[PDB]
């Protein structure tokens, strides 16, 4: 049987009549050569999406280049639990998401991945015998935007195969 | 058998008389809703082909089906982001409790986080987030907010509603002691302030007794987050039959392509492939359609949590059963793996007793009627209370009002009215 | 990028109608991507064997558009009726929701029409200008506790007023805006003080 992938050292302790393993769902796991008859774990090398992060070219034509779900081991240069990403110089700072990538990470314009911020941080003056009172107020008007309909289409199936 | 619809009362209805309920029971209800579900990817390039270029090729003829596919997941994937960012990041700011935790005898300490610090994480999330068990072109796609950060979010809004009530939700935080929060929920449902002030240990005492037996029963009773085991098992059965269908036959020689092509020349192999690509591309439309309805159920549910935390949590509801069954008082929100769970604290009254009425006291050839509650009477005198707690009054000219003679009221009852 | 819904659906339904009329061009497996070639170059049996594939796969893509354009009209469906819902308690009254009609406390809204849509325009109120005061359930008076009728008792320091709650607007502690209901010895907080008397 003909596969494509990389080849480990397993720990799974096989029978001596059987050949190879499948795993759930019926896919290839393991494989035993049969000249030394060690068991090999067979798991395909790996495959992801490539994204582009960028400002638009308005701004800048710089890039940054994520691949997820890829140790980049094999292929600036930051691990993140989305994936790899290249061309993106990683801060220690905290802004509103921009970009968002994944994972807790953001990115924004040079190109800089960071940790998301999820707002300012106040903490309420909270007492048993003290309270907060308005002494003046604004009219806010804000404004919301619904669908309500689209586009009506009819399609006459007998002349739109053929013609 | 048969079903029993119910256990069959007959209420004891009849004209000048009611039932007044003389204690209170402080009630908090659990209510799960799913927010989002797992973000899968799938290539139908890799998925039907599998790394051959002739498969390619033949799949060119077949148009742009693989672009709606990628587009239509992708599109689910972003409304799951667009869905928890609605429920969960209601607020601007990150409130954070006080270091002293002085409530009036109410104990939050089981929905705050801890100081142990389970990625800061409070007791309750952490029995939810322990009662939920969770290679071919597919890829799971990592949530935009981690659990930590839901958990920040949850916590500042927990934060807010008891430092501030509903104020914070409808701009700057305005803060407030949780008693008068208290009273004014109370307020809220029609019942007056002294109610809570006299039985302030009592309710306290109720409350923290409602939140134990909400952890004992997440600890215990097993399948109470049945909802987003349900929707995982879903996802985890749609993707088991993706799989499967992968290894299918699809009226070829064999489900496998490589054989395939090293058991005939191009020209009739040619043929096999594209039977086998046909097969697969409807496997996926098929898993794409049932994800995209999936997804149009989960938004729902997920309008409808973000709908439930604006008008029950940054605020007090008077919809009948929407946020808990009985008179709403306030709803607390935890996260879930895939969800959101409401303790909601509800009102209900409990230990009703019957009383003799009348529409309108007769008093000087003059109709009296009640500014707020009812009239009513024990059997030899006459009071008046207010219709969801018994605190009987003496009939006077400042709780009642005059609006007419004694000659039209149907039912009227002649008695004094007291003039102070 | 104010009205990124509608033009969103826009681009959705032109997106959608410009993916089938190039899904028409579209070969499925066949000699040619038209017909009269195909009855030109072929014998009547190979013809129609390659025009009924391009049959399938030509209704295959109208079955997915059709069914795409359902799932939008499904989205669509439950927008209009959230609409709708927002117009009736919003614009034809006054709606007590927290944020169903905007941030802040709701005064009124003015729905405004849109190519493929509707805008509302949300009066709200939104508090501002916060001062603190020093609170207290309730009024120590002749051996007797007062509770405010519509208000709250504040203190500026030295001295104790009723103010309502989201704007502040001290007053006299009169008996016709407090009410008595027990004693000073079952309320935690209560404040001694005098209780004016009209
Ligand atoms: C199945 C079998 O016969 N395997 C043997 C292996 O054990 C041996 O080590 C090798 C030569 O060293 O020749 C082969
Ligand atoms: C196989 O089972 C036995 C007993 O059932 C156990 O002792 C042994 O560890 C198992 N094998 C492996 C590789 O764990
Ligand atoms: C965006 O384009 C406008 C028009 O060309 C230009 O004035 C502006 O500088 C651009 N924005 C940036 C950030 O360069
Ligand atoms: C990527 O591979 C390196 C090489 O061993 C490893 O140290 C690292 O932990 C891997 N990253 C992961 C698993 O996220
Ligand atoms: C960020 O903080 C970590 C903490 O140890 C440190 O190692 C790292 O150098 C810092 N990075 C920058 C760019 O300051
Ligand atoms: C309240 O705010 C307005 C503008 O927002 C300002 O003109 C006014 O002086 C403020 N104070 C009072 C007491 O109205
Ligand atoms: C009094 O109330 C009880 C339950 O609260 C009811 O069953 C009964 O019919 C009522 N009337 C009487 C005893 O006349
Ligand atoms: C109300 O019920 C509580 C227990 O729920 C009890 O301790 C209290 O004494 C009751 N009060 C009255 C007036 O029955
Ligand atoms: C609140 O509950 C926790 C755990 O149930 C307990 O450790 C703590 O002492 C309680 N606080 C008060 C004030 O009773
Ligand atoms: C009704 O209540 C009054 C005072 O609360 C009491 O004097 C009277 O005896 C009561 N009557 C009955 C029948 O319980
Ligand atoms: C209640 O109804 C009875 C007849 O069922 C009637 O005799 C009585 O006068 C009525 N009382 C009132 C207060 O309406
Ligand atoms: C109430 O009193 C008036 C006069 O005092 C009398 O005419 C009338 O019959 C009385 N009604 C009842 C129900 O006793
Ligand atoms: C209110 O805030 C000010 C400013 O921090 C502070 O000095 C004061 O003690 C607070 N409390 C009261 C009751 O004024
Ligand atoms: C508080 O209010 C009283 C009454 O209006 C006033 O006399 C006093 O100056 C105010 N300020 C302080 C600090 O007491
Ligand atoms: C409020 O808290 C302070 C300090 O925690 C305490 O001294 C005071 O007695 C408390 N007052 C009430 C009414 O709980
Ligand atoms: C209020 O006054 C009463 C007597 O009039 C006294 O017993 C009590 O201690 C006073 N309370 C405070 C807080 O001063």
């Amino acid at each position: 049987l003909t596969g494509t992938g990389v080849l480990t050292e397993s720990n799974k302790k096989f029978l001596p009549f059987q050949q190879f393993g499948r795993d759930i769902a019926d896919t290839t796991d393991a494989v035993r050569d049969p000249q030394t008859l060690e068991i090999l774990d067979i798991t395909p090398c790996s495959f992801g999406g490539v994204s582009v992060i960028t400002p638009g070219t308005n701004t800048s034509n710089q890039v940054a280049v994520l691949y997820q779900d890829v140790n980049c081991t094999e292929v600036n240069v930051f691990q993140t639990r989305a994936g790899c990403l290249i061309g993106a110089e990683h801060v220690n700072n905290s802004y509103e998401c921009d970009i968002p990538i994944g994972a807790g990470i953001c990115a924004s314009y040079s190109i800089i991945a960071y940790t998301m911020s999820l707002g300012a941080e106040n903490s309420v003056a909270y007492s048993n015998n003290s309270i907060a009172i308005p002494t003046n107020f604004t009219i806010s008007v804000t404004t919301e935007i619904l669908p309500v309909s689209m586009t009506k289409t009819s399609v006459d199936c007998t002349m739109y195969i053929c013609g | 058998y048969t079903m029993s619809l119910g256990a069959e009362n007959s209420v004891a209805y009849s004209n000048n008389s009611i039932a007044i309920p003389t204690n209170f029971t402080i009630s908090v209800t659990t209510e799960i809703l799913p927010v989002s579900m797992t973000k899968t990817s799938v290539d139908c390039t890799m998925y039907i082909c599998g790394d051959s270029t002739e498969c390619s090729n033949l799949l060119l003829q077949y148009g742009s089906f693989c672009t709606q596919l990628n587009r239509a997941l992708t599109g689910i994937a972003v409304e799951q982001d667009k869905n928890t960012q609605e429920v969960f990041a209601q607020v601007k700011q990150i409130y954070k409790t006080p270091p002293i935790k002085d409530f009036g005898g109410f104990n939050f300490s089981q929905i705050l986080p801890d100081p142990s610090k389970p990625s800061k994480r409070s007791f309750i999330e952490d029995l939810l987030f322990n009662k939920v068990t969770l290679f071919n072109g597919l890829t799971v796609l990592p949530p935009l907010l981690t659990d930590e950060m839901i958990a920040q979010y949850t916590s500042a809004l927990l934060a807010g509603t008891i430092t501030s009530g509903w104020t914070f939700g409808a701009g700057a935080a305005l803060q407030i002691p949780f008693p008068m929060q208290m009273a004014y929920r109370f307020n809220g449902i029609g019942v007056t302030q002294n109610v809570l002030y006299e039985n302030q240990k009592l309710i306290a005492n109720q409350f923290n007794s409602a939140i134990g037996k909400i952890q004992d029963s997440l600890s215990s009773t097993a399948s109470a987050l049945g909802k987003l085991q349900d929707v995982v098992n879903q996802n985890a059965q749609a993707l088991n039959t993706l799989v499967k269908q992968l290894s299918s036959n699809f009226g070829a020689i064999s489900s496998v392509l490589n054989d395939i092509l090293s058991r005939l020349d191009p020209p009739e192999a040619e043929v096999q492939i594209d039977r086998l690509i046909t097969g697969r591309l409807q496997s996926l439309q098929t898993y794409v359609t049932q994800q995209l309805i999936r997804a149009a159920e989960i938004r729902a549910s997920a309008n409808l949590a973000a709908t439930k935390m604006s008008e029950c949590v940054l605020g007090q509801s008077k919809r009948v059963d929407f946020c808990g069954k009985g008179y709403h008082l306030m709803s607390f929100p935890q996260s879930a793996p895939h969800g959101v769970v409401f303790l909601h604290v509800t009102y209900v009254p409990a230990q009703e007793k019957n009383f003799t009425t009348a529409p309108a006291i007769c008093h000087d050839g003059k109709a009296h009627f009640p500014r707020e509650g009812v009239f009513v009477s024990n059997g030899t005198h006459w009071f008046v209370t207010q219709r969801n707690f018994y605190e009987p009054q003496i009939i006077t000219t400042d709780n009642t009002f005059v609006s007419g003679n004694c000659d039209v009221v149907i039912g009227i009852v002649n008695n004094t009215v007291y003039d102070p």
